[PDB]
């Protein structure tokens, strides 16, 4: 058969059987390559599932992310995103793959999802997955602000400065991080902490409590925790 | 036990061991069988003594029986002996009954009876006893005769045939046990092989050194070899071959003499002329494999032409280079693939833990381990084999070991396949492995074309299956990468009569500047990968005095350290072909950097601001990619870089403008944007630019724009946000526009009329261009125009008469267009499938263009009218109306509606509904003033309420189909109505405003568990399910959910199925204190047990709380 | 055809005549195929074309061979080709003297006197130069062999190679301007 | 050993290069052999190896079918697949020496499986690195030691005054020669036979040379043994024969720790 005719009968095999949440969680990935393999498909799979019977949508996009979303759950169609993000920006594949996530994401805006809910659904466990900027990005789109991704992330985090502080320098290391989005996030929770206009010190004890043990994160460490007194002390005197 | 021997026949010498014995050992030999002769006893033993011992030491004993069996006593000796070591052992004894027949063996009469008369007659009486005994009971056994088999040939084999089954040989071997995963490789060969088809096909198998092409030649030799009249394999035809060839012919008739020895049982042919083989094969079905053939010489010796073999016969051959196959014209060629991840660690684990799996606490050192092995079943199983019997600090201690040094099993077989390259070849593989592992194919060609012949290069490692070039980009194996890394330090690159070397290393190869004693010059690239610390290098001071000649850079500098040694060596140097610098950490380039002479630059990530200060000669300059240096304001004069063809300012938020000297840029194709929050302007290019990617997607203050673009080849233009932007650049021809958006390009005012130049645009979206007022009027002149986003494209009051023209377009989505107030009349779009035209406030009259629509949506509109002309229309899939009062007088409109949606504030209660046939959907939107519900018309599937104040009673009896009553937040129910609600037979959801589980499910609980109880002997049971949902931060319009099922029992572990397993939609609203409730079906015939369990998929947005659910 | 057999099938079809198949189709030996239904009590023409086109042939000489005027106009029409034709004659004395066959006595001399009774001159006169021919010509005595198997390889072995060489230098001759070489290599 | 549990059970032997582990799997095959059914002794499987070994399956099948043709006896025959050892030997008494094993290809080729050979076998193969037999899984190792010095002084004087076990006349050098040779095997038979036929000034213009720098005989397979190391081992092989002879492991590894992973390369040199 075609590749389309193939990727209709897998994708409705998979959505039929409801098998494994892992190996939804791996399979996921198989077919969101094979979408991007050549450039005709999201719109022509879009095009057969529109016409398909069944709630109505005003794109075929909105279709096809609908069927990938029935098919996968929320948590398999966020990781495929994730982990199929191919190099360069202007290729054709970096269009279907934007195609996709775009869709994807105008779904999950008209099913009305907080932000909490999207932060959640991206969550791998690893708390400075966050901040890599191919799930950063797609959480911004999600959110439509950079304000809202950062408090949702912040609150993801149980309120917690110290981690969300361990989060982000664990992201500057990293070897693709933009640094100025991540600087951006940093003089955020700067700048939420300057409308408390809380005292250096008092500042570095807000900090340092939870330092101790009241909640599996990697903690700061004493050194880099005066650094940031330091950094918050001039700038917001 | 132990046996010495596997088989010891018995017979009478005078008669058998010449004729028929003789052909039995033979074909015993050629059974892998080892049986006794007694011609091989040692000299000067007693025979009756060793035979006698000999006896007891065999698993078999064949008896051959003659009619003068009985003449000799060694004879009946032996088969007494036979005897007792059977009952006495275990031995297992076979008869053949050769021109003798069983019955007059016990009878001693006649046939052999004279014999045996003859011999007792001098003798004891307890050895004729003995001797009569065993006659009698052999003859007793069922064994073979050979006046029921037509040829002795045939009955021999069958004899050889028993003889070696019932030895538990175990033929079939089990060496392809350990393999992994060779069903993918056999069904697409055997595609390929197709050996119903009589010709003399040819197949050929190539892949890069090491992914298994001997093994799987030889697990399909051993599948396939038996079905053919001759057989024959050959391996490793590279290696037995002369590397200088000195002499071809000779070579060719030793290896012709190979095949045919091997082919024909010959055992030593000596093969006067290469033409042997086509003479002697010419009408045989033959089936022959020959591996690693490196060059042609070995195929034209071997089988030149078709014609060389019979109807049927199939040759494979297997090997590295595809021209090769491709000169002697194969044309039927698998390309072995590598394996999936999961055979991969499946391989892996069984050379390393001698298992499929892995032991306890190795998965993650063992998963690292294997990514290092790449994908190559050669290296997985090198590197298993290597840590096969070690400890897991082992494991952790050598890994780094494995990394810094390829391994000498994995080294040596690609050294060979390495040194069949020519030199040329060979530099380039060096490059390759070392500087442009994974670069376009262009860049590759620009960079490297004057040292050499890099297309035909690329191509020929491509056919040797060394290099893959998938989307322009060429890719290099791991392992192979590694292994051209090592041989960099060890071989020299020549390209004229100078002599280069390169530098590859993570951070060790440094102090090899410092030698200060060895020429530099041979110092051509640079591969430095800086992600360790962000100390200083250490460099002597005296090797900053050196001046090198660098012409390729590439430093992934990723840290926040600033390299003050690194920069003055590099920029010292006067000619840079390519500079990569990743993460640069500094602020301007040196002044002292000479750039007469760089082809290609790219900086993914700086600090750089105003670089340069002034301007310089950037005569050949081919490429920019400056991307994400988020702290750029400025950019040098383009001037003199008239050869510039691609310019990626990605991302590079701070740029405040860009400079009027890219009008010098004649060859720019390329401009990026994608993010630039401080443009304003875009100052125009010239008129030979000929841009072909103009890519603008975020410039959220980008406000002016050039007013034309020559876009003669124009392949995609996008500005997608851009929010103030109000004209927009006129366009000339635009014949290859493959792509066009301008989703929420708000401020816009019109559209440039050479718009519709464009022939090709199949797709078009303006979604959210709010402030559009008039679309062009060459609108039309575009085909193939098959899509055609609009929404909310609010001050939209027209729509051109010239669309009649488009003729191609399926779908028109005009949502939220808030002014559109007319619609083109005398038009009829041939291929037309949807049309949205919802919250279209100002329609105010009916779409009329007469047209095969099959989902009309006109929903918030004006319209208030139904036109007679619709019975023209043939099909309508939907077709969906807001309500309003005078549908009454249209009934004609009443037979074909599909939806209905009741307004804000309607009293009344539609009894004329019923009417209606097909009315699929009905959806109240809020009627904050409503009562009761009229009788539902019979076809139903849909039906909504969303926030209404009173729906006291719902006086509907419907029993179409699997029927969805969703009742988001409506409490004033009659008691009657909820239970009609709950207690209607669908297949789908049904949600009701409820705060707890109503007593009807008696069963009940708080990923739950669900215990419960049956009264039924035997059947099929139904039943219905209520559920409501844990009390959480739930969004006020979540709206979608999906609902597995998993039953199981408690006596047995049955997972008993239930056939409809999961209940899901897009639309249901999801909240806190509500009934849900949906029906299963149970067919399993456990009795009195069942456990259920019902999971919510998209655990983090709804989870399920209580729950109890009820039989029928 | 690759050989054609000549053999007495009431004797020897059956014990070693299968052997002898059996080891020729192993070694890529395709023996001509014949019938007991395929025979008459004359030879006729298609057996004589399959005879003339085989390029070799076998005898295989039983006790009862010359009691079969099929098995004699056989041999008659093999040595035939042998003195006409290229053909190559091999021969199994199956535990008869060659001397037997030479002078037409023993068992066999009176099976074939028994059946030389009602034939015209010529043809008893053509069957007893056949068979003195066939006695003269060098074959394989089982009699001599220690062993039945290693005989009946042997003679597959030398089949094969007095096989694999009758077509001298057929490939190759795609090979330019030799004749020049040749002459301008013949006055030296 | 113990032969009498007629299992198949499978001993290693190693030591330093030049102990005798070839002469003790050659004694003892002299000794028991008698006892077993069928058997073989192979020798000097590294040295007959291929050492690229393109296709290892080509060369284990060859090293297979010589242990057979060895074995059996069997006039050297060509063997199909590599399962053929287990479908003969699976049913008799097997007594097998495999010498200088140098990798798991080799014991992959010979011996996999204790079911290849059945009801009462032994399979003694002899190495240099202990990670071999380990990687086999065997456990039953015996770590061949040094003789006594009295027998090396047997062995040397067996080697230098021709068959004479104790000396002849002086009896002084003879010892600073010994003490010179360390206690292998090896070096006392090159040392003896490089003084052999000497008389007492012969030997005493010998001695200084041969103090200074080691016979060629003795280099070689000494050579040959420490090429078959990893460039960091050779180097810290190099530092322990230079400097840290007799020194705890922990001090060598915290003033070496910077360079050479020092615990992986003593474990390896140990091995
Ligand atoms: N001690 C001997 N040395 C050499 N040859 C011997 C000896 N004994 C007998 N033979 C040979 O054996 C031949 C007789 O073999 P015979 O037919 O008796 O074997 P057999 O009894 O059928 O053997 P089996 O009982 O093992 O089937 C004699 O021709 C003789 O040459
Ligand atoms: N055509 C033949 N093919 C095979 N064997 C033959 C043939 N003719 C004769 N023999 C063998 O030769 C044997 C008789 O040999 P004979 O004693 O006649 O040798 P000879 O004539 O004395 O030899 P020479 O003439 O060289 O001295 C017979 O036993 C027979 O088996
Ligand atoms: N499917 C497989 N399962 C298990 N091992 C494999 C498989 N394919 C290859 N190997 C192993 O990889 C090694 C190299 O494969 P080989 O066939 O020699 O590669 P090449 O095609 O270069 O000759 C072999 O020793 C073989 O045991
Ligand atoms: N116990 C011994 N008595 C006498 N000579 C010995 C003894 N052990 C070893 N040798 C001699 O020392 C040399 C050491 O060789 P050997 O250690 O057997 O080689 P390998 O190191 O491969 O085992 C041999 O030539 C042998 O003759």
């Amino acid at each position: 058969p075609s590749a389309v005719e193939a990727l209709i009968e897998t994708i409705d095999r998979h959505g039929r059987v409801s098998l494994n949440d892992e190996a939804k969680m791996k399979k996921v990935v198989r077919t969101w390559k094979k979408l991007i393999e050549r450039d005709d498909l999201i719109g022509e799979i879009g095009k057969h599932y529109f016409e398909a019977p069944g709630p109505l949508h005003d794109t075929y996009d909105e279709a096809l992310a609908t069927r990938l979303v029935t098919t996968y759950s929320d948590r398999g169609v966020a990781r495929a995103i994730l982990h199929t993000r191919p190099s360069d920006p202007l290729s054709k594949k970096a269009g279907q793959a934007h195609r996709l996530e775009e869709a994807v994401a105008s779904l999950w805006k008209g099913r009305g999802y907080t932000s909490d809910n999207v932060v959640s659904s991206i969550a791998t466990g690893h708390d400075v997955d966050f901040f890599a900027p191919t799930a950063f990005t797609f959480l911004v789109k999600c959110v439509e602000s950079e304000d809202d991704a950062n408090n949702a992330i912040f609150e993801y985090f149980g309120s917690n400065p110290s981690r969300y502080f361990s989060a982000v320098l664990h992201a500057m290391e990293k070897p693709d991080a933009d640094s100025r989005v991540l600087e951006s996030s940093k003089k955020w929770m700067f700048q939420c902490y300057a409308q408390k206009q809380f005292p250096t010190p008092v500042f570095e004890r807000t900090l340092a409590a939870y330092q101790s043990e009241d909640y599996h994160y990697e903690k700061l460490s004493l050194s880099q925790i005066e650094e940031l007194v330091e950094e918050y002390s001039r700038i917001y005197s | 036990r132990i046996w010495k021997h596997q088989v010891f026949p018995s017979f009478h010498g005078a008669d058998v061991r010449k004729t028929i014995l003789s052909h039995i050992l033979e074909s015993f030999r050629r059974k892998g069988i080892d049986p006794f002769i007694d011609n091989n006893i040692e000299r000067s033993k007693s025979i009756g003594h060793e035979l006698k011992e000999a006896i007891k030491g065999s698993k078999i004993a064949i008896v051959l029986l003659s009619k003068n069996y009985a003449s000799s006593s060694w004879c009946l000796d032996e088969l007494a002996e036979i005897m007792k070591c059977r009952e006495l052992l275990g031995q297992i004894v076979m008869t053949i009954f050769y021109e003798v027949d069983p019955t007059d063996i016990k009878k001693q009469t006649g046939e052999f009876g004279k014999a045996f008369t003859k011999t007792c007659k001098g003798k004891t009486k307890e050895y004729v006893e003995r001797w009569r005994k065993a006659l009698e009971d052999v003859a007793t056994i069922a064994g073979y005769h050979s006046h029921k088999w037509r040829n002795e040939a045939d009955m021999i084999e069958k004899i050889a045939t028993d003889v070696s089954n019932m030895l538990n040989s175990f033929k079939p071997s089990r060496d392809f046990n350990g393999l992994v995963g060779m069903r993918a490789h056999m069904d697409m060969l055997e595609q390929l092989l197709r050996l119903v088809l009589d010709e003399v096909r040819m197949i050929g198998i190539w892949g890069p050194p090491g992914i298994g092409k001997t093994t799987i030649a030889r697990f399909l030799f051993n599948q396939v070899s038996d079905r053919f009249q001759l057989s024959a394999i050959m391996v490793n035809i590279k290696g037995c071959y002369p590397r200088p060839c000195f002499d071809e012919y000779s070579a060719q008739l030793q290896l012709q003499n190979q095949m045919l020895s091997q082919m024909i049982n010959h055992k030593d042919i000596m093969i006067s002329h290469l033409g042997v083989a086509q003479e002697r094969l010419r009408d045989k079905k033959v089936f022959l494999v020959l591996d690693e053939v490196d060059q042609l010489g070995q195929l034209d010796a071997l089988a030149k032409e078709t014609r060389w073999f019979g109807p049927g016969s199939r040759i494979i051959i297997t090997t590295e280079d595809l021209g090769v196959l491709k000169a002697h014209g194969i044309n039927h060629v698998y390309k072995v693939g590598y394996p999936s991840n999961d055979e991969a660690f499946q391989i892996f684990c069984m050379n390393a833990f001698g298992q499929k799996q892995p032991h306890e606490g190795f998965d993650e050192i063992a998963r690292e381990v294997m990514a290092l092995a790449g994908e190559l079943p050669l290296g997985l199983k090198v590197l298993g084999s290597a840590l096969r019997g070690k400890s897991k600090p082992e494991w952790e201690r050598t890994l780094p070991r494995l990394k810094t040094s390829l391994d000498g099993k994995i080294g040596s077989i690609i050294q060979f396949s390495y040194d069949a390259l020519c030199d040329e070849d060979k530099y380039l593989f060096l490059y390759i492995a070392c500087l442009f592992n994974k670069e376009s194919t262009t860049k590759v060609e620009g960079l490297l074309g004057k040292f050499l012949d890099v297309r035909q290069g690329l191509h020929i490692l491509a056919q040797k299956s060394l290099i893959s070039i998938e989307d322009g980009n060429i890719y290099m194996h791991t392992l192979l990468e590694q292994f051209g890394r090592e041989t960099s330090r060890k071989q020299f690159i020549h390209h004229g009569y100078t002599k280069h070397q390169l530098l590859v290393g993570e951070r060790d190869i440094c102090e090899v500047l410092n030698d200060d004693t060895i020429d530099s010059r041979r110092f051509i690239g640079i591969n430095l990968d800086l992600y360790k610390n962000v100390e200083e290098l250490n460099i002597s001071e005296k090797a900053l005095e050196r001046i090198h000649d660098f012409q390729f850079v590439r430093i992934n500098g990723k840290n926040h350290a600033l390299h003050e040694r690194l920069q003055g060596l590099i920029y010292q140097s006067p000619q840079i072909r390519s500079l990569h610098w990743k993460c640069y950490q500094n602020i301007c380039l040196p002044s002292t950097f000479n750039s007469e002479f760089l082809v290609e630059l790219d900086m993914s990530f700086s600090k750089l601001q105003k670089l340069w200060e002034g301007t310089k000669q950037l005569r050949n300059l081919k490429w920019m990619d400056l991307s994400y240096s988020s702290y750029l304001k400025e950019l040098p004069n383009l001037s003199t870089a008239t050869n510039l063809e691609e310019l990626k300012l990605r991302n590079c938020s701070s740029l405040v403008e860009l400079p009027s000297s890219i009008e010098k840029l004649t060859s720019l194709q390329i401009l990026d944007l994608h993010r630039c929050s401080s443009l304003v302007e875009l100052p125009s290019f010239g008129n030979a630019t000929k841009l072909e990617i103009l890519n603008l997607e975020n410039c959220s203050s980008l406000v002016k724009l050039p007013p034309s673009i020559n876009a003669n080849n124009l392949q995609e233009l996008s500005l997608t946000n851009c929010s103030r932007v109000v004209e927009l650049p006129a366009i000339e021809n635009a014949t290859n526009l493959w792509k066009l958006n301008l989703l929420n390009c708000s401020s816009l005012i019109e559209l440039p009329l050479s718009i519709g130049t464009a022939t090709n645009l199949k797709h078009l979206d303006f979604r959210g261009c709010s402030s559009l007022v008039k679309l062009p009027s060459s609108i039309g002149d575009m085909t193939n125009l098959e899509v055609f986003y609009l929404s909310n494209c609010s001050n939209l009051v027209e729509l051109p008469s010239s669309i009649g023209n488009l003729r191609k377009l399926t779908l028109l989505l005009m949502r939220g267009c808030s002014k559109l107030e007319t619609l083109p009349t005398n038009i009829n779009l041939k291929s037309l499938h949807t049309l949205n035209l919802i919250d279209c406030s100002r329609l105010k009259s009916f779409p009329e263009i007469s047209t095969h629509i099959k989902y009309l949506r006109l929903i918030g509109t004006a319209i208030k009218e139904v036109p007679l002309s619709i019975m023209s229309w043939s099909p309508l899939a939907h077709f969906q109306i807001s309500y309003f009062e005078s549908l009454k007088e249209f009934p004609h409109a009443l037979d074909i509606i599909t939806e209905l949606q009741l307004s804000k504030d309607i009293q009344e209660v539609p009894p004329w509904v019923k009417r209606m046939s097909r009315l699929r959907a009905l959806r109240l939107n809020n009627c904050n003033n409503l009562v009761s519900l009229p009788q539902l018309p019979d076809s139903l599937a849909y039906l909504y309420a969303d926030n209404c104040k009173s729906l006291e009673r719902l006086d509907c009896c419907f029993n179409n189909p699997e029927i969805r009553l969703y009742f988001p937040k409506c409490f004033k129910l009659n008691q009657e109505a909820r239970d009609l609600i709950m207690h209607t037979s669908t297949r789908n959801f049904a949600m009701l405003p409820g705060t707890q589980v109503p007593a009807c499910f008696n069963h009940r609980a708080t990923s739950l568990k669900i215990k419960l109880k049956e009264s039924p002997l035997p059947t099929t049971l139904t039943f219905k399910a209520c559920i409501m949902l844990v009390n959480e931060e739930m969004s006020y319009d979540l709206k979608s959910m999906s609902v597995d099922i998993v039953i199981r029992d408690e006596q047995n572990d049955l997972k008993v199925q239930c056939t409809p397993s999961y209940h899901q939609c897009t639309e249901i609203y999801v909240l806190t204190e509500h009934i849900y409730t949906f029906e299963l079906e149970v067919e399993e015939v456990t009795s009195t047990e069942l456990v259920f369990e019902f999971t919510s998929v998209n655990e983090s947005i709804c989870k399920i709380g209580e729950c109890g659910i009820l039989q029928r």
